[PDB]
RNA sequence: GGCCUGCU
RNA sequence: AGUAGAAACAAGGCC
């Protein structure tokens, strides 16, 4: 049958009834004539649309073929040779640009003149039955609707015939062209009957060939197909196999509960060898600092100029030597770069504006201090493989290194008050609610006992010093860039006050990777002599530079003042994280607040102006060797905003190792203490996992003894 | 924790003393000459200056830290402390 | 006097301080280099904890593979691989029983999916190793990519739009003698059949970075596209298995896994007499990962789809036939250094197999011994178990089928016991009348673990009474206790642009106040250090202030212009009127009535060159990573303004052999906001059909001409210009 | 006019031409994502590092034509130099505030109609009246409670058809919405947005946001009603209880 | 010396 | 040298 289409259709038709085919997903080679039915239906939608335009009239012009001008207007427009979704857009648009109501199936034309839809449909049954068929399958519908049927007949609702009599002649002698064309064919014993609205599919995902053999090599030993193995799971039910197998199942493999008593825990065992070094990126207890008492805020001001200044108020400048070496490199490099950095600073207080910026001169000095044209150049393996000295980059375990009393010292002196407030906030907006009120109060007394403190003046220092060599190494990628480190606070007579702890120089910072390294090179005045404890300043270089003279009553001291120069080294993902220090006030006084909360729920009333003001309750927040010590809330709140600050600052993956595994070790201490007669399967096991993360983090180490120093006081 | 130091006393230079240290924990003996600050001497490692000579040793069923002071010299004349992880001292004088 | 914060623990329990116990102020730990070291470790470590198996060589791979199911019953606490077939199998009838028709339902829903799942859904994923190219590129490229090579080959199936097609089409790809791909330096490759069947069943491995909680970096999988439909589908069904289990906690959030954990700890305890003791163990499992077999996850599927059309069967079978056979890429390579010579030198992983092992240490070089018998074209079979929890809910499911094979109904004893399984993690409640018969229920719940391939780690694991215990970082002391020190990394500014980091921050610690008990003074604290950080982040500072930036002229010079100065955004240089009343408002909607109507206007325009929307799913949502946990996705309020700009993108693909993805990214996006403009719900709904841009656009431009002139602005003249311009177009695509 | 103009000189280079041609609709989502970009892991890194840089945010070459290239003192405010995979440029961040002192003004008076939940928050707290704050243990039990406050008792789905039918009308295909409800939500969402030049994307996505009902799981103690839910961090704490009541009621 | 890139 | 820690950075590539 599907040589009538071959032969008498043109190439346009049957290849839109062939995308209509496969519209709905059906095979043509199963059922023809539904393709042969709907192609000439789509004819007849063509032969009845084209040939008929229209001019800014109604009566539409008709002409064989349409000259060439602007007026090409089609009298009906076609809805279907179009997808569902582009036939209900122009359903949907000629009902919100016509006004007109929206039909629920398939028109086939649109008209102006009479401004709606045709429907056309020419079966094989005669009209005056498939027309009211349609119509009762369409509800309640407006636009008309007109068929031919193969005698050769017309009908339609209204009487009405919408165009030219002579197209209709058109349209009926194609019929039966039609007709008595297949009449030559000899379909009719199925063409009247041919399609009865059969809609059905079933799904096949077939496993077969190559992924059929690795479904046989993905069973149980003894298994040798999927079909197989899916047979015996079918027919397998529960008879008992667990029970079999259990008691077959030797009886070594057990979860014994090992009763864990106050005799049972034992101290945690520190590393032992050289004493533990230094590795903040700036000092911290032997910080000294150069003032100007200027009304300029934090951000506010210029550093070069505020640093020139604060330097010049100092006098008793001495021509700078060595006191303690780096031990392992070239320090008269570090006492050229530090007069080289005097020298250009005057350069700068001669000229006209102090730049907001100052880039230096790239000399062999910070060359080597500054690690540059060091990075093995990257070459390709086929070119080095005979070289004897080529091995993997030394990938073991760190030195190992035993605690010293330094990071013990210098926490206890990190908790201590000031004569400053190192802490300036923003402003929120005008507390409006009762609550809102309660909660500024709090803010005020944890902020009147923490601003000053040390931890407070050492998360300005780290912000400030990281966001500063950040937004340097983004910018000024290239040269050598100079910053003073600035930090500004308020005296207690209110007075501002600028602080300059020294300078800071970074290098070459063409960071990709999160973890690539931009190295500096940091110089910070100080009073400390570094001969009464050298092992904590092993990668310090450390000069003498001058004298100062502080008020005191045993004459004047006139002190040696110092300059800690040293080379070290950030990546972004730690300046990032040491430019967010702040939420370490966050994490304290969060702390400090559940407590109050806590403790306040139970008494029906706020605690917090008790607490502040009357410090009778205390918690223990130290040992001294007489024997445990407390300490009022204001205590542990710099106590607990000091141990973020230096979690901030000595974080290492030791610290979140043995914090972890430590952290299991005090739930199960607690067990103990509550009487909830704590057990476990394997508490070496435990100790092992907390005990290899201790290695030479003096931070971690001081976790570890301090923990030693709960579970001797506590278990009793 | 309370400290008591017995054993101390004059004695010869080239004699022995066996300081002992009672208690109420590592533990350390520490020594104080007239002229001077505190001075290591052992722990429980000893110091360079009395090493060889001095053995350091603990009962932790008696509750005590000894010291075995041999072959003294005029230079380990101190008030020897025993401090726990402080005693009153015990006074020896070698001569 | 010597401060030490940990004797604060002698007067506050570990619970109500355990906040102070999480360093979560400063950098997590990352990794540097390759991650190959930690890959052929856990192949080794894989292979080596089922070494008892038998040993096989497939005939399509001809890759070794280890089979430990049905193995000798282990003899040593140690981790073991050799789960049961038959004890797995009673395991899930129990689980039926005790649940009768969850399989069968969850099946017919997830025969539903199936069957109406669409391609595109795979698009909606992370990064995904493609093979065409042999590295990790987004999901949407991988699928275009491999969409594009199945085409070139013949496999056309998937034009019917449908998953269900493309899988089929993936599955008849396997058959094929020689397929061809692409590769720029362009040039056509062939892949012969066994090339392409590792280069379909292999995985790549990678170093998981910003891991808190542990001394030593891990590995971390990503597979390819071929099996990301079929893993799709399963993990479809398991999570409707799993959300009709209570004993489950991976399909949920955290909330709702404290209230399960309150209700069951509740139930096992308020049931027990005064004679029954109880006791919680919280419980971590050890290699949880290397030690479930594929093929046991198998054989837990076709249990689950017994009596089940046979083609959902096949479908859900796939998934695991391919991880039973799956392999791994041993990584980016190892660097090499000389001192001597002063260089240094980067060989791939590739190379692992005839590389020579002078160069490597002893420990390095014991591990490529170990591994190469599995090398098979530069990737390691691991056959025996999963690699990085890609069948979680599966692995939740088995854990939850254990945990139920305790009802007391089956222990046939006086003690029982229950609990919540989350993977890798558990809680479970053994009541007994005596410690005698605590002791027994939990040596029976090991040795039964043991049965199935799940081990417990003896070592991050303890009991005690029930009332305290811990959960996924969650401690239960006779009730939640917040912590806020999980949370803690989330109060900076997220990343996204100005005033979607202002509303996240708001809605942050909005969120951490309801939640995490976050206080008033500290939230109070913590919307000031964030608006002090979003200033010195986006230089926009208050305006009044003389903190010379890049940005402060501009700023200055708006703040001297606007009248009513409160009514600036934080963004240019405004005060701030945020509140513990108003984190729930957005910044635009706050300060509204303060603007002036012209820097109203200048602000909120919507010709605005630098608003950018692309779809509905990236409108308001932001994916932040939390600390300690999955990658997740936040709704946050914030209004379109000028100031929600898109930031620059890498740029460094000018520098690489790939750059002619950059012309086919913008060819791609000029053809898409092309249609957008023909289709303008194109971004909100998807289009679906089966035809081509061309002929919608055309047809559509002849409609919408008609159509706007029977009322609109268009003129005959144009009308039939843009009539015929469809015609030239039409026969232009003729030729 | 313009957008088939666009269309056939796209269509006259042979790339899009071939693009264009084989490219089915369905593939529509799946090329319109493809792209080399990489969804960052840690974008806050990456913005405070971005910043620092000259032209860190990009915009469309728009841009070029409405904001000069330099400011008065001669500072940058945009690049020609393109984006990597788009024809948009990169441009500095003082192009923004720029755009908002002397950039184009319109009117905006509409906004407030459209981002009804927003404002609709702002009038509900504007008018509350807060209480004493109690001190006394909250016992904070964990129920599922609907946070959205102006859902109109529909589903995603259920309402994504009469947002369709509300923005584009056209495109809504089969679909004509049976429910009365959805008919007045459509009658009054169509006459209020009539002219609204927002985009169509974003009135979309607002109109989903306000009428789809969106539920979640969280620790209550009282309230439970959809106002009193979105104020719960402000009503509700550990220790402390804050009477309040909306201006809704 | 000149120019390109900074998660590809 | 320095940062850092089971492998890396201490610029890369292209002419």
């Amino acid at each position: 049958m599907e040589d009538f289409v071959r032969q008498c259709f043109n190439p346009m038709i049957v290849e839109l009834a062939e995308k209509a085919m496969k519209e709905y997903g059906e095979d043509l080679k199963i059922e023809t004539n539904k393709f042969a039915a709907i192609c000439t239906h789509l004819e007849v939608c063509f032969m009845y649309s084209d040939f008929h335009f229209i001019n800014e009239r109604g009566e539409s012009i008709i002409v064989e073929s349409g000259d060439p001008n602007a007026l090409l207007k089609h009298r009906f427009e076609i809805i279907e040779g179009r997808d569902r979704t582009m036939a209900w857009t122009v359903v949907n648009s000629i009902c919100n640009t016509t006004g007109a109501e929206k039909p629920k199936f398939l028109p086939d034309l649109y008209d102006y003149k009479e401004n709606r839809f045709i429907e056309i449909g020419v079966t094989r049954r005669e009209v005056h039955i498939y027309y009211l068929e349609k119509a009762n399958k369409i509800k309640s519908e407006k636009t008309h609707i007109h068929i031919f049927s193969f005698t050769g007949e017309e009908m339609a609702t209204k009487a009405d015939y919408t165009l030219d009599e002579e197209s209709r002649a058109r349209i009926k002698t194609r019929l039966f062209t039609i007709r008595q064309e297949m009449a030559s064919r000899g379909l009719w014993d199925s063409f009247r009957q041919s399609e009865r609205g059969e809609e059905t599919i079933e799904e096949r995902f077939e496993i077969t060939g190559t992924m059929r053999r690795l479904a046989d090599q993905s069973l149980p030993p003894n298994f040798s197909s999927l079909e197989n193995f899916r047979a015996y799971v079918d027919g397998f039910e529960p008879n008992g196999y667990i029970e079999g197998k259990l008691s077959q199942m030797s009886k070594e493999v057990n979860a014994r509960i090992e009763p864990f008593l106050k005799t049972t825990p034992r101290p945690l065992r520190l590393p032992d060898g050289p004493p533990c070094s230094q590795r903040s990126k700036f000092l911290l207890m032997d910080a000294l600092k150069l003032s100007i008492e200027d009304p300029s805020h934090e951000g506010e001001g210029i550093p070069l100029y505020d640093a020139i200044k604060c330097m010049r108020t100092f006098f008793g400048w001495k021509e700078p030597n060595v006191v303690k070496p780096h031990e392992k490199g070239i320090n008269p490099n570090y006492l050229l770069a530090w007069k080289q950095v005097l020298a250009e600073l005057q350069d700068i207080e001669n000229e006209e504006k102090i730049p907001k910026t100052k880039n230096m001169k790239k000399t062999s000095q910070l060359k080597w201090a500054l690690g540059e044209n060091m990075a093995p150049e990257k070459v390709d393996f086929d070119d080095c493989k005979d070289v004897s000295d080529l091995k993997q980059y030394d990938s073991d375990e760190p030195e190992l290194r035993s605690l010293a009393s330094w990071i013990q010292s210098e926490f206890n002196k990190a908790c201590e008050l000031t004569d400053s407030s190192w802490i300036e906030l923003d402003e929120i907006g005008e507390d409006v609610a009762p609550i809102e009120h309660i909660a500024s109060m709090r803010r005020n007394y944890f902020t009147a006992e923490v601003s000053h403190c040390r931890a407070t003046e050492y998360i300005m220092k780290g912000v400030y010093i990281n966001t500063a060599l950040l937004n340097a190494s983004c910018a000024a990628m290239d040269d050598f860039q100079l910053i003073p480190m600035i930090s500004k606070c308020r005296t207690k007579e209110g007075r501002r006050k600028t602080n300059l702890y020294g300078f800071i120089i970074k290098g070459r910072s063409h960071l990709r990777n999160d973890t690539d390294v931009v190295n500096f090179v940091s110089m910070e005045f100080s009073l400390t002599d570094p001969r009464l404890e050298p092992h904590k300043w092993e990668k310090y270089c450390v000069l003498e530079i001058g004298d100062m003279l502080l008020r005191s009553a045993i004459g004047q001291v006139s002190r040696p003042m110092f300059l800690y120069v040293r080379t070290n080294g950030t990546s972004k993902i730690k300046m990032k994280w040491g430019m967010e220090m702040r939420r370490c006030l966050l994490q304290s006084l969060q702390q400090i607040e559940s407590m109050i909360e806590a403790e306040s729920s139970v008494k029906e009333k706020d605690m917090t102006k008790e607490f502040f003001e009357n410090k009778s309750e205390t918690w223990p927040i130290g040992e001294s060797p007489k024997g445990v010590e407390e300490g009022s809330i204001g205590k542990v709140c710099r106590t607990l905003l000091a141990k973020s600050v230096f979690n901030s600052l000595y974080a290492s993956p030791q610290l979140e190792g043995f914090s972890a595994e430590s952290r299991k070790l005090l739930l199960i201490v607690q067990a103990l203490r509550d009487n909830l007669e704590p057990g476990t399967f394997d508490l070496g096991g435990l100790y092992e996992a907390i005990e290899e993360c201790l290695i030479n983090d003096p931070w971690v180490l001081l976790n570890a003894s301090w923990f030693n120093s709960f579970l001797t006081h506590a278990l009793r | 924790v309370q400290l008591q130091e017995s054993g101390g006393g004059l004695v010869q230079a080239g004699d022995s003393l066996r300081l002992s240290c009672t208690t109420s924990y590592g533990v350390g003996w520490f020594r104080q000459a007239p002229g001077e600050e505190r001075e290591f001497g052992a722990s429980i490692y000893y110091a360079d200056s009395v090493k060889g000579r001095f053995t350091i040793s603990r009962d932790n069923a008696k509750n005590t830290v000894y010291l075995q002071m041999n072959s003294l010299k005029a230079e380990d004349t101190a008030v020897y402390y025993c401090a726990a992880r402080w005693g009153q001292g015990t006074q020896v004088t070698v001569s | 006097m010597d401060v030490n914060p940990t004797l604060l623990f002698l007067k506050v329990p570990a619970q109500n301080a355990i906040s102070t116990t999480f360093p979560y102020t400063g950098d997590p730990p990352y990794s540097h280099g390759t991650g190959t070291g930690y890959t052929m470790d856990t192949v080794n470590r894989t292979h080596q904890y089922s070494e008892k198996g038998r040993w096989t060589t497939n005939t399509e791979t001809g890759a070794p593979q280890l089979n430990p199911i049905d193995g000798p019953l282990p003899e040593d606490n140690e981790p073991s691989g050799y789960a049961q077939t038959d004890c797995v199998l009673e395991a899930m009838a129990f689980l039926e029983e005790s649940h009768p028709g969850i399989f069968e339902n969850s099946c017919l829903e997830t025969m539903e999916v199936v069957q109406q799942t669409r391609v595109d859904k795979l698009t909606q994923g992370r990064q995904t190793y493609d093979w065409t190219l042999n590295r990790n590129q987004p999901a949407a490229t991988a699928l275009a990519n491999t969409i594009e090579v199945f085409r070139s080959n013949g496999l056309t199936a998937n034009e019917s739009g449908r998953l269900i097609d493309f899988l089929k089409d993936v599955m008849e790809s396997m058959d094929k003698e020689e397929m061809e791909i692409t590769t720029h330096f362009k040039k056509k490759q062939r892949l012969n059949k066994r090339s392409y069947l590792i280069r379909a069943l292999t995985l790549n491995t990678m170093t998981k970075d910003a891991e808190r909680g542990k001394l030593k970096r891990r590995a971390i999988a990503t597979p390819g596209m071929q099996i990301r439909g079929f893993v799709y589908f399963v993990e479809t069904l398991a999570r409707s298995i799993c959300e009709k289990l209570e004993q489950s906690g991976l399909p949920v959030g955290g909330n709702e896994k404290k209230a399960k954990l309150a209700n069951v700890v509740r139930k096992m305890m308020t049931n027990s007499q005064d004679t029954e003791l109880s006791f919680t163990i919280t419980g971590d499992n050890t290699k949880w990962n290397e030690n479930q077999n594929p093929r046991m996850f198998l054989a837990m599927i076709t249990y689950i789809t017994r009596n089940q059309p046979e083609w959902f069967r096949n479908v859900l079978s796939i998934a695991p036939i391919m991880f039973s056979n799956k392999m791994a890429r041993l990584g980016k390579g190892y660097m090499f250094e000389s001192k001597s010579m002063k260089l240094r030198t980067q060989i791939p992983a590739e190379m692992l197999a005839s590389i020579d092992l002078k160069y490597f240490n002893d420990s390095t070089r014991k591990k490529i011994e170990k591994i190469r018998p599995l090398l098979i074209d530069g990737t390691a079979s691991l056959s025996p178990g999963m690699m990085m929890g890609m069948f979680n809910m599966l692995s939740t499911v088995l854990g939850v089928s254990i945990l139920n094979l305790g009802q007391k109904r089956y222990t046939k004893t006086t003690y029982w016991w229950d609990g919540l399984q989350s993977s890798d993690d558990f809680a479970l409640i053994v009541n007994a009348p005596n410690h005698e018969g605590i002791q027994a229920g939990v040596d029976r719940f090991y040795r039964t673990c043991k049965l199935l391939g799940i081990n417990m780690s003896k070592k991050k694991s303890y009991i005690n009474r029930t009332g305290t215990f811990e959960f996924t970082s969650f401690f239960y002391r006779y009730g939640f206790v917040a912590n806020f020190s999980m949370e803690l990394p989330s109060f900076g500014v997220s990343g996204i642009n100005e005033s979607a980091d202002m509303s996240i921050g708001v809605t942050v610690i909005k969120n951490n106040m309801i939640n995490n008990d976050l206080g008033p003074a500290t939230a109070q604290m913590a919307l000031q250090l964030f608006i002090k950080d979003y200033r010195y982040t986006y230089r926009c500072h208050r305006g009044d202030t003389q903190i010379q930036t890049r940005r402060s002229f501009e700023i200055k010079k708006l703040w001297e212009q606007t009248r009513s100065k409160a009514g600036l955004l934080v963004s240019d240089g405004g005060p701030n009127l945020y509140n513990i009343r108003n984190l729930h408002i957005p910044e635009v909607c706050l300060k509204w009535e303060l603007m002036d109507e012209d820097y109203q206007g200048r602000l909120c325009n919507p010709l605005n060159p630098f608003v950018s929307h692309k779809e509905i799913e990236s409108v308001n949502n932001a994916v932040m990573m939390p600390a300690h946990g999955p990658a997740k996705n936040m709704e946050y309020d914030a209004v379109a303004t000028t100031h929600s700009w898109i930031p620059k993108r890498n740029r460094s693909i000018l520098n690489t052999s790939q750059r002619g993805i950059l012309e086919d990214e913008q060819m791609y996006q000029k053809c898409c906001n092309l249609f957008e403009k023909f289709f303008p719900s194109s971004s909100y709904r998807r289009p679906v059909g089966i035809s081509s841009m061309v002929e919608a656009m055309v047809s559509r431009a002849r409609i919408d001409a008609r159509i706007d002139f029977e009322s609109g602005r268009i003129k005959k003249e144009e009308f039939a210009e843009i009539m015929k311009i469809c015609s030239t177009i039409e026969e232009l695509r003729r030729q | 006019m313009e957008r088939i103009k666009e269309l056939r000189d796209l269509m006259s280079q042979s790339r899009t031409r071939e693009i264009l041609t084989k490219t089915t609709v369905d593939h529509m989502a799946i090329i319109k994502k493809y792209t080399s970009g990489r969804q960052e892991k840690n974008p806050a890194l990456r913005m405070k590092w971005m910043m620092a840089m000259k032209y860190p945010i990009t915009a469309d070459k728009r841009i070029m034509e409405m904001i000069p290239e330099r400011n008065e003192q001669g500072q940058t405010l945009w690049s020609k130099t393109n984006d990597a995979g788009s024809d948009r440029v990169m441009v500095s961040p003082l192009a923004v505030t720029w755009w908002n002192r002397n950039g184009p003004t319109t009117s905006a008076v509409h906004y407030p109609k459209i981002y009804k939940t927003y404002f609709e928050k702002v009038e509900r707290l504007k008018h509350g009246t807060f209480g004493p704050v109690h001190f006394r243990n909250q016992v904070k039990i964990r129920r599922r409670v609907d946070i959205n406050p102006g859902h109109a008792d529909l589903s995603a789905k259920e309402a994504q058809d009469v947002i369709m039918e509300v923005v584009f009308p056209n495109e809504v295909g089969a679909r004509i919405l049976t429910s009365e409800s959805q008919l007045t939500i459509t009658k009054e969402k169509k006459e209020e947005l009539q002219d609204c030049k927002i985009s169509p994307l974003m009135v979309a996505y607002m109109l989903e946001r306000e009428l789809v009902r969106k539920t979640r799981f969280l620790p209550v103690a009282g309230g439970t009603s959809s106002v009193y839910i979105e104020v719960l961090h402000l009503t509700q704490g550990t220790c402390w209880e804050q009477m309040y009541t909306p201006g809704g009621e």
